[PDB]
């Protein structure tokens, strides 16, 4: 009764102890004997246009060449970044979507939304269209991300506190993740696909194993709610990007927040965060109209795009790291580099 | 002495006003784009050069004069279809959400340019055969009031009437109404409305003089700057 | 070779062009959003929509659906008799109440002929009808009485007769959608359903919306929310309205009010078993305003239905001076006319000739 | 109920995790980005001929 309360005040306070017996120093001292890069200045080689509502996701292709964008009306385009060209031009049973996603091999891609729903298409096929596979509608509530481990396994974030890996094939849930306590906003794999990340509305994330199905982590150094997440690409670390303008950048190892970015003339939100191929640059999207360009070893501002009118709500880089994308509200998509 | 400077100054205050016009996207706004392109660089400057005659082609006052012409039959115009569009707009909203503007200027066209082409003149008078032989401007065969109904009636027949509705669901509604109307109408009417009572007074019969008459139609040309800071 | 290039050319010019003559369709429609609380009467109002305008109105499953609420109807009275502070009870029928237990939890049920007879007799009692009277403390289904008085006629596999679906109730699990046409213009009117929640992070993304909808259940000032000993079901209502014009989103956007639920308020205030006054003190000394239009009535219904109305209005007219309006509205879900007869404010006329294109002045 | 006897199950399971020196991940994120700092065409400017996008 009363009594198990006790025990977790305990074990709470023995984890913080050892939180606390595990620093020994800062990373700004250690790193603060390089050169910083720079000012940081790229124009917008392609725009790429012809939505009509706001986008609300992006994912780039494998080959670093082909981007799949969905709207608030209902029609995910495929775009030929290169020379500008449309490919297909798929409508959808419910006008919203939150989610998209591209296969690894280029062969399907996922779309949710808020129909609790998340489908599959089939990209290439006979008779040259685009037709429905599979449809999977085993969660309750809305839905906040979809990707893809191969050409049979998708796994999802609802917004019931829950995550599960699904299989193509046989359409019914595998596993279950449980114990948050709030919405599930976001998710990354990680490089090696063998354990996955989630942002959920208790300014908590966890460390989730996709083989066992177990929580092994918890990081809850935040103040407010989250809504972006990406691995380093060495695969021991993320950073994370939450409601309030701080950012903040964990290590799995340490299990300490490493650094705060943060600016005293901003007070706006956070949408999504990404890094570049050698984790030197950590981009962040904002709700104040453009974007910003951190360093991930220096916690300063090196370079801002202020290309838009309106929000920014999705972002990526390719696999390549030859272009950096962004997306908005006001329908249109640019490409810079 | 001092009036050297005075038309000087007058040339370059309206250059003022031709780089406001030239500073200036919806369906309604692909309109305005007419109203900012149509002549304050060109044949508003001449007059400075002229009231000195300029007399270097008598082929060139034809021209000089129907681009002035065809401008201000141009403006009208498009001030009545702006006032037809908010009308149409306001009145009916179940249905309200290039074409007409071309065939506005081609109205402009036939008007104006065509006499001038022709080289039709007034009565030929002992005075106005000595002055065309030789810058005068009076006309005959009641082209004057024809004109003036064509570009000066068709505001009385729609701007009038358009806003009566309007201003009648204003009340209905329920100040500020009445506070912006008047300025887009009343610019617009004591502008352009003493030229309408000097055109008819000079064919009829003269009681008007041409340095008062010239001094009328001088005023009023401020039209073209003073439309570009009122609208938007 | 160039084949590829005029290839990707002539795909890119059929995709265009599918999208502009989408472009048009696409922006000559009008979309509205509803609200409110539980038990309000959100998709009903959609229901009638379906049966109005458009031709639209599987039998089978409605056939169950309403059985089911008889069921679930039956089993709450009686089994809060025992439970209720109050000694009321209904002889021979204890042996009834036997099976009702052992039928209350159940994974499925046959529905017997036997079973039909026994709730009828049951349902007659003059002790059962008691417990019925004083529905404040325990909580229980609106569309109850007029299930359970038509019995036999559904008794008799049978078919839902007119009006069965808009009374009978089914939760709404995912989002519930609309189109139809009234007159050469095309509406959109969705339910965002989704159970309960107090976040509400979706709300971002309505912020297009020409108007919001809001429903309130006006005959429930006496019980609480489906989780007890809350508060009551007004007071949670107007809680949420506050929420809901105060946010920062939601800036631009207009609410029109229905104050659904009419007829049960009127017959409640005849009686006298519960007065407003004692959950609202400050009524008591509420008086009628100069102005009012009451329909055809009693002056002690008519002043009833002003003192809810001024207190949602007045929660309005302070934060809002602006690109900020409110409509209120009386009217009655399960009538036809009435509905009909709002017309939708004749489409909400009076906003179309204002609203638009007059704020420029 | 007995929702708290898994969750401090839980949490004495999170516990018992081995942790390392901060100093140890710092050098090891230092020495990574310092290493593949060679291919990323962010940081340094591609070449116009060598800039498919350009
Ligand atoms: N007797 C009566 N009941 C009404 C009236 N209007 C609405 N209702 C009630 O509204 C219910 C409609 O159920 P729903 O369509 O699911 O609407 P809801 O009860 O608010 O539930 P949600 O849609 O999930 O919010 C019916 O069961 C009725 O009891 C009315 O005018 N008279
Ligand atoms: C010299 N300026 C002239 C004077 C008379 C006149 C103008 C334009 C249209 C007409 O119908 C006119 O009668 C003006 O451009």
């Amino acid at each position: 009764l009363d009594q198990l309360r006790q025990e977790a005040e305990q074990l709470k306070n023995q984890i913080r102890d050892a939180r606390k017996a595990c620093a020994d120093a800062t990373l700004s001292q250690i790193t603060n004997n390089i050169d910083p890069v720079g000012r940081i200045q790229m124009r917008t080689r392609r725009t790429l246009r012809g939505h009509l509502a706001k986008i609300y996701a992006m994912h780039w292709g494998t080959d670093s060449r082909l981007l799949v964008s969905a709207s608030q009306d209902g029609k995910l385009i495929i775009w030929d970044s290169y020379t500008t060209n449309k490919v297909h031009a798929i409508p959808l049973r419910s006008s919203w979507v939150m989610t998209c996603a591209y296969a690894p091999s280029g062969n399907y891609v996922a779309c949710g939304g808020l129909d609790n729903i998340c489908s599959i298409y089939n990209l290439k096929t006979r008779e040259g269209n685009v037709r429905v596979s599979r449809e999977l509608a085993g969660h309750t509530g809305y839905l906040s991300c979809c990707r893809f481990l191969d050409d049979n396994q998708i796994v999802t974030s609802s917004g019931d506190t829950t995550c599960a890996l699904w299989d193509i094939e046989t359409g019914q849930q595998t596993t279950t993740f449980t114990g948050h306590t709030g919405d599930v906003m976001s998710l990354s794999l990680a490089p090696d696909t063998r354990l996955f990340v989630s942002g959920a509305c208790d300014a908590s994330a966890k460390l989730w194993d996709v083989r066992e199905g177990m929580c092994r982590q918890t990081f809850t150094g935040h103040e407010s709610d989250i809504n972006a997440i990406c691995f380093f690409p060495n695969g021991n670390a993320f950073a994370t990007g939450s409601d309030d303008a701080t950012c903040r950048l964990f290590d799995l190892r340490a299990d300490q927040e490493l650094m705060t970015y943060s600016h005293d003339n901003i007070i706006c939100g956070i949408t999504s965060v990404s890094f570049s191929k050698s984790g030197r640059l950590l981009l962040a999207g904002y709700d104040d109209f453009n974007c910003n360009v951190w360093d991930a070893l220096k916690a300063d501002r090196a370079g801002v795009l202020a290309g838009h009118d309106n929000r920014v709500s999705c972002l990526g880089v390719t696999d390549d790291g030859m272009a950096v994308a962004t997306g908005s509200w006001d329908s249109f998509l640019k490409i810079w580099n | 002495v001092w009036v050297v400077g005075m038309g000087i100054v007058m040339s370059l205050i309206v250059l003022a006003i031709v780089f406001g016009n030239v500073l200036v996207q919806t369906v309604t706004n692909y309109f305005i784009t007419s109203l900012a392109c149509a002549m304050g660089l060109a044949v508003v400057p001449f007059g400075a050069a002229h009231i000195l005659t300029w007399t270097f082609g008598n082929f060139w006052c034809e021209f000089w004069t129907s681009i002035d012409v065809l401008c201000v039959t141009a403006s009208i115009e498009t001030l009545c279809v702006i006032a037809v569009d908010r009308y149409f707009a306001i009145t009916s909203p179940f249905k309200y959400q290039r074409v007409i503007i071309l065939m506005v200027w081609i109205v402009s066209g036939l008007t104006s340019f065509l006499p001038i082409q022709m080289h039709w003149y007034r009565a030929t008078h002992q005075e106005a055969i000595n002055c065309y032989a030789e810058c005068d401007f009076f006309t005959n065969q009641a082209y004057a009031i024809a004109s003036s109904i064509v570009s000066f009636y068709v505001p009385l027949v729609i701007m009038v009437f358009v806003y009566s509705r309007v201003f009648q669901e204003a009340k209905r509604q329920l100040h500020k109404a009445l506070k912006t109307l008047g300025i887009i109408m009343g610019t617009f009417t004591l502008c352009w409305l003493p030229f309408f009572i000097v055109n008819i007074v000079h064919v009829i019969q003269n009681l008007i003089r041409k340095e008062v008459y010239i001094l009328l139609n001088w005023i009023g040309y401020v039209n073209s700057g003073f439309n570009p800071l009122i609208y938007c | 070779q160039r084949n590829e290039e005029k290839a990707q050319r002539e795909a890119n010019k059929k995709i265009e062009k599918q999208l502009q003559k989408d472009k048009q369709v696409y922006r000559a429609t009008h979309r509205l959003l509803l609200l409110g609380a539980g038990e309000s009467g959100k998709s009903t109002i959609v229901k009638q929509m379906r049966i109005l305008h458009v031709n639209g109105f599987e039998k089978a499953t409605k056939v169950q659906d309403i059985k089911n609420n008889l069921k679930e109807a039956i089993e709450t009275i009686v089994a809060a008799m025992s439970n209720l502070v109050p000694p009321v009870e209904l002889p021979e029928n204890q042996f009834r109440v036997d099976y009702i237990l052992s039928v209350m939890n159940v994974p499925d049920f046959d529905f017997p002929p036997e079973f039909y007879e026994h709730a009828k007799a049951l349902w007659e009692d003059e002790g059962v009808r008691a417990c019925y009277e004083r529905s404040n403390e325990y909580q229980l289904i609106d569309c109850a009485q007029y299930f359970l008085d038509k019995i036999d006629v559904i008794k008799q596999d049978y078919v839902p007769s007119d009006q069965d679906l808009l009374r009978c109730r089914v939760l709404t699990s995912g989002i519930f959608e609309t189109k139809f046409q009234v007159d050469k213009v095309n509406f959109h009117m969705f339910d965002v359903g989704g159970q309960r929640d107090e976040r509400r992070k979706w709300i971002q993304c309505f912020n297009d919306v020409t108007a919001i909808i809001f429903v309130v259940a006006s005959s429930s000032y006496n019980m609480v929310i489906r989780e007890d000993n809350q508060t009551n079901r007004l007071q949670e209502a107007l809680n949420l309205f506050k929420s809901i014009w105060n946010n920062r989103w939601l800036r631009t956007i207009s609410v029109i009010l229905f104050l659904n639920k009419q007829d049960l308020l009127a017959e409640k205030v005849l009686a006298g078993k519960s007065k407003i006054e004692d959950y609202f003190p400050e009524f008591a000394r509420y008086t009628t305003p100069e102005d009012a239009t009451p329909e055809p009535e009693d002056p002690r219904v008519t002043r009833a239905k002003y003192f809810i109305r001024d207190e949602f209005l007045r929660i309005s007219t302070a934060s809002g001076d602006g690109r900020h309006y409110c409509y209120p509205h009386f009217t009655c879900a399960v009538d036809t006319e009435n509905i009909r007869r709002v017309f939708n404010d004749c489409r909400d006329i009076i906003q179309r000739m204002h609203l638009r294109q007059y704020e420029l002045l | 109920i007995a929702q708290a006897r898994k969750l401090v199950e839980q949490l004495k399971m999170e516990a018992n995790i081995d942790r390392i020196k901060v100093s140890k991940a710092a050098a090891d994120l230092m020495a990574y980005c310092e290493a593949h700092a060679k291919e990323d065409p962010l940081l340094t400017p591609v070449p116009a001929s060598e800039n498919p996008f350009r």
